RNA sequence: CGGUCCGGCCGGGAACUCAAAGGAGACUGCCAGUGAUAAACUGGAGGAAGGUGGGGAUGACGUCAAGUCAUCAUGGCCCUUACGACCAGGGCUACACACGUGCUACAAUGGCGCAUACAAAGAGAAGCGACCUCGCGAGAGCAAGCGGACCUCAUAAAGUGCGUCGUAGUCCGGAUUGGAGUCUGCAACUCGACUCCAUGAAGUCGGAAUCGCUAGUAAUCGUGGAUCAGAAUGCCACGGUG
């Protein structure tokens, strides 16, 4: 059976599989490389196979909808951890330590009324 | 290099080098370079006197320069002999399309005095 | 707002229904088809004839209860102030205020 | 500015253009008719365009037409 | 900042050497929100730095850093009506911030074709101490030399 | 065939409840059932200005909240037709028959 | 400073729409329109008959009315004598059939609407503000309220410069949504100008 | 999983994304230090979230005879063959100037050309209007679907890859004007928006002075909506990078 979980950042929502043997990753029916011009973003899903241990020891298919680039890439490393702990648990000492387990609650906050932002505020004139 | 209306082109590319022509802008330059048969991306070194007279001749066609200016002069003239509103605005050096005169209006009427 | 000006829009009403609805839209769409006629039609010429307050696009849309013509809203029919006040009153269905 | 099919003119206006022509030229054609595109059947005559307050008499030229009556009666003092 | 002590927000490292320092480098650059534009323009300015002072990417930095990284600065105080400039030790963690800061701020004032060759050259004139940059760092040494008695 | 009803009510706690009705009205009567689907909620929203004259950044906002319910009813059953014909719905929720 | 209106910051929460009806976009404005002319016609009707609340539903193609009276027998009649008169014009108002149904507000004294409309009447009179105000609060507190507050604005008593006064008693808790709040307006139509009336009553918690 | 026109597209599967109703959870509760053994604060554990977790709604008694008799209502006053009422044209858009709020700039962290990856929230039948066709284009003709998680508005743009320009009033910047048009509307002269061709102002970072903003904020990048026949650099709302 397929080791699941689920991972969002802003307001992308990305879904993990974990299944043994190969470093292979398929984002969307796409490459790694394919999907993400930065190597920024490649990095980050690349972060939780650094203190767990993986170089071909699994594979890993991932689909993820909304938000945008780093988003999308915050939001699967978020993912790779709860799969990652669906098959050890162990491993959540490891994942804390990092900041992998903490769903980033950062969104963009609402335009106000009276305001030409979210928080600035018209220029002032005193005469 | 010298084309039509006296002008001499700088030694950079094709199409920036006949926007330098009054009467030629993006577009026409791109019309003349497709129709003489000459590249865009090539600079005034290499193209010889025989690809220089073929665009003298395709640039011939659409009233340019000295032309051109008198043209657009004549057009003007007509607009104020006439006496309709469009005329007296360029009588009077002010914005002629329907613009704010209250503000805003510096490229006409010219900068301020007090 | 004034009582003839509220009497004008019901002039405008009765007779844009009566010409630019069953009559001056016939020869508007006359004056479009490029197969038939492409000189001598009068359909230009006839629309000036029919009264001015007949055009839909002569029409303000303004509050139904006081006749204010500004700070309108077609889902009620009425002006932002006397919304407000039904809305307060709970007159209007599922309209609360809302936060997100 | 307008549409290609077909340049308007107002049929009291028009009726007026008509009348002037078999008839023959007459005193200033009294018109408030401003947004009228003058027409080569309109050159010679001596049409009264309103500005808002008095009728400004504009003699008609063959360069005068495609252009409106009211380009010709200015609406604002200035001075 | 009256009643509320805030402590620092701690910034992912650098993608590519894991620099913190560098980090905070990309981010001073940073104009527009542009990351990605940011780094692009610093990496392309150590590559073309290291290549021509004598390889040691992150070690070129911190020989340019040593010189604009400042000891001492004024803190303008209104005692009675009169503005006196106090002499202040400045911390370690502002000591490089405002080294780094007056880099990206002396490299933009520069006529050069690119901002990667403005702040290659500006690293190289600070590694030889003889830019805009060093002289931010001098200016503010004068002013702290000569108001030294009001410490 | 299939028979398709489509709620609609602006009270959330009402939509559900006359579904809850319709739903245990069709599967007592012997009937295949799907769903309650819930369907995405439109919110409408409105900024009215809250001063009869000025005062520009005083604002009032509103939402009208549209809740929808799909229900879906596989067997057509004489028994099933016609006791959801009879079923006292609230005056203040939509219902859409679709064939 | 400016207040939020009672009623409209609880509906939802404690307090319920006086329209209960649905509709689109479509004949939104249409209802809404056929709601005021509704309610115009019984509050201007029934104005002695001491009508508190008007709710207004549409069950598919026809109108049913609410009316929330402290007099019932004046608004029904002699044996539907009243009401059927009533529903004769109200579905002329509004097209679709009519139905009139007659809700009994028992403890008048307790309905924010009517304490006002005892006010605004009394005003009408020539009776004092203070003992109008004073009569309303005790009826109030006596009859089980848990709190009231009754406000009357300009011109008090024919004085040229217009006052706003108020008494409270008990416990009037304006921020707590869970509050049972019932408040209502009245006007009073003086030989010196209109006097407005804001009455608040507190009914407990949840 | 079975079948491939390699499209969830069709049987199906109710796992997951999501949708929207109900519920749990965080209370200084635990540990340690500080502190009058208190209140509280600081740091740590666990935890998706920690000290009002982030944002909103909610504005006490009152203050300024503050704003609104032009939303409406109304005391008093004033006009009542006129201060009322109908109509055409005009004005609210005038232009020696001054001030306030914005938009767009002055460029290589950029301009242009081609290729290309990733949103969110909305609106819609007197409507949103695909596909096809014509036009360089704004648009036009023909004509599906959709009262809508189905259909349409609608291609997100920043970003990334390659090529070009090489510090030049410039392949920066777009004002102003000339010519020709498109659409809405009885009707675009005064006074609409938009397109095509040509034109190519000022401006190379702004004196004295001064404004916003403490985190998914500032900065920047696009998207939608109300009003609306048509008319957004304004307003209200949305996510992207950060
Ligand atoms: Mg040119
Ligand atoms: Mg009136
Ligand atoms: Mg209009
Ligand atoms: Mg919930
Ligand atoms: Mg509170
Ligand atoms: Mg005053
Ligand atoms: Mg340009
Ligand atoms: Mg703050």
């Amino acid at each position: 059976n397929q080791y699941y979980g689920t991972g969002r950042r802003k307001s992308s929502a990305a879904r993990v599989f974990i299944k043994p043997g190969n470093g292979k990753i398929v984002i969307n029916q796409r490459s790694l490389e394919q999907y993400f011009g930065r190597e920024t973003a490649r990095m980050v899903v690349r972060q939780p196979l650094e203190l767990v241990d993986m170089v071909e020891k699994l594979d890993l298919y991932i689909t993820v909808k909304g938000g945008g680039i780093s988003g999308q890439a915050g939001a699967i490393r978020h993912g790779i951890t709860r799969a990652l702990m669906e098959y050890d648990e162990s491993l959540r000492s490891e994942l804390r330590k990092a900041g992998f387990v903490t769903r980033d609650a950062r969104q963009v906050e609402r335009k106000k009324v009276g305001l030409r932002k979210a928080r600035r505020r018209p220029q002032f004139s005193k005469r | 290099a010298r084309i039509a209306g006296i002008n001499i082109p700088d030694h950079k590319h094709a199409v920036i080098a006949l926007t330098s022509i009054y009467g030629v802008g993006k577009t026409r330059s791109k019309a003349i370079l497709a129709a003489a048969g000459i590249a865009e991306d090539v600079k005034i070194s290499e193209l010889s006197e025989g690809q220089i007279d073929t665009l003298r001749d395709e640039v011939a066609k659409f009233v340019v320069e000295g032309d051109l200016r008198r043209e657009i002069s004549m057009s003007i003239k007509r607009l104020m002999d006439l006496g309709c509103y469009r005329g007296l605005r360029h009588r009077r050096g002010l914005p002629v399309r329907g613009q704010r005169t209250k503000t805003n209006a510096r490229t006409r009427k010219g900068p301020r005095k007090p | 707002a004034k009582q003839s000006m509220k009497a004008r829009e019901v002039k405008r009403v009765a007779l844009a229904d009566k010409y630019f609805a069953k009559r001056a839209e016939l020869k508007a769409i006359i004056s479009d088809v490029n197969a038939s006629d492409e000189d001598r039609w009068n359909a230009v010429l006839k629309l000036q004839t029919l009264p001015r307050d007949s055009s839909p696009s002569r029409q303000r849309n303004r509050c139904r209860q006081t006749g204010r013509p500004h700070g309108f809203l077609r889902k009620f029919g009425l002006s932002r102030i006397k919304v407000r006040e039904a809305a307060m009153r709970g007159e209007i269905p599922g309209l609360k205020k809302a936060s997100w | 500015r307008s549409l290609k099919k077909g340049p308007f003119i107002d049929l009291h206006l028009l009726k007026k253009v008509e009348k002037a022509v078999e008839s023959g030229d007459k005193k200033p054609l009294r018109t408030w008719s401003r947004r009228s595109t003058i027409f080569p059947n309109m050159i010679g005559l001596t049409i009264a365009v309103h500005n808002g307050r008095q009728h400004v008499p504009v003699f008609v030229t063959d360069e005068m037409v495609g252009h409106k009556l009211g380009e010709f009666a200015p609406t604002r003092t200035y001075r | 900042p009256r009643r509320r002590v805030i402590g620092q927000r701690k910034i992912l490292p650098d993608p590519k050497f894991g620099s913190e320092l560098l980090a905070k480098f990309v981010n001073i650059l940073m104009v527009d929100g542009k990351k990605s534009t940011a780094e692009s323009i610093v990496y392309s300015a150590l590559e073309t730095l290291a290549q021509r002072s004598g390889k040691s990417e992150l070690e070129a930095f911190e020989v340019a850093l040593e010189n604009v990284r400042p000891t001492v600065e004024v803190k303008s105080r209104r005692v009675g009506g009169s503005t006196y400039q106090v002499p202040v030790e400045v911390r370690p963690v502002r000591r490089n911030a405002l080294a780094m800061r007056w880099i990206v701020e002396a490299a933009r004032k520069r006529g050069d074709k690119s901002m990667a060759l403005r702040l290659a050259n500006e690293l190289s004139d600070a590694a030889e101490n003889k830019g805009t940059a060093v002289k931010k760092r001098e200016d503010v040494h004068r002013m702290a030399e000569a108001n030294k008695a009001f410490a | 065939q299939r028979i398709r009803i489509r709620l609609k009510a602006f009270d959330h706690r009402l939509i559900d409840q006359a579904t809850a009705e319709i739903v245990e009205t069709a599967k007592r009567t012997g009937a295949q059932v799907r769903g309650p689907i819930p369907l995405p909620t439109r919110k409408e929203r409105f900024t009215v200005l809250i001063s009869p004259h000025v005062n520009k950044d005083a604002r009032d906002q509103y939402e009208i909240r549209t809740h929808l319910r799909l229900v879906d009813i596989v067997e057509p059953t004489e028994k099933t037709v016609d006791a959801l014909m009879r079923l006292d719905l609230a005056a203040g929720v939509d219902v859409q028959i679709s064939l | 400073g400016q207040k939020v209106h009672p009623n409209g910051i609880r509906l939802g929460i404690v307090k319920p729409w006086n329209s209960t009806w649905f509709a689109n976009t479509k004949e939104f404005a249409d209802n809404l329109d056929s709601d005021f002319k509704v309610r115009q016609y019984l509050t201007k009707e029934l104005a002695k008959a001491s009508v508190s609340r008007i709710v207004i539903e549409r069950p598919a193609k026809s109108i049913r009315v609410t009316i929330h009276t402290a007099r019932p027998g004046i608004v029904i009649g002699k044996k539907g004598e009243d009401v059927e008169k009533l529903r004769k014009v109200v579905a002329d108002i509004a097209g679709v059939p009519a139905q009139i149904n007659i809700a009994e507000v028992r403890k008048p004294e307790l309905d924010a609407k009517l304490v006002a409309d005892s006010i605004t009447s009394q005003l009408e009179r020539r009776v004092m503000f203070r003992r109008a105000m004073k009569r309303a609060v005790q009826n109030a507190m006596r009859l089980g309220a848990k709190g009231i507050k009754v406000e009357v604005s300009g011109r008090l008593g024919g004085a040229e410069i217009a006052r706003t006064e108020w008494y409270r008693e008990g416990r009037v808790p304006l921020h707590t949504l869970r509050a049972d709040i019932d408040y209502n307006t009245s006007e009073a139509h003086t030989t010196y100008g209109v006097i407005g009336v804001k009455v608040w009553i507190f009914k407990g918690e949840i």
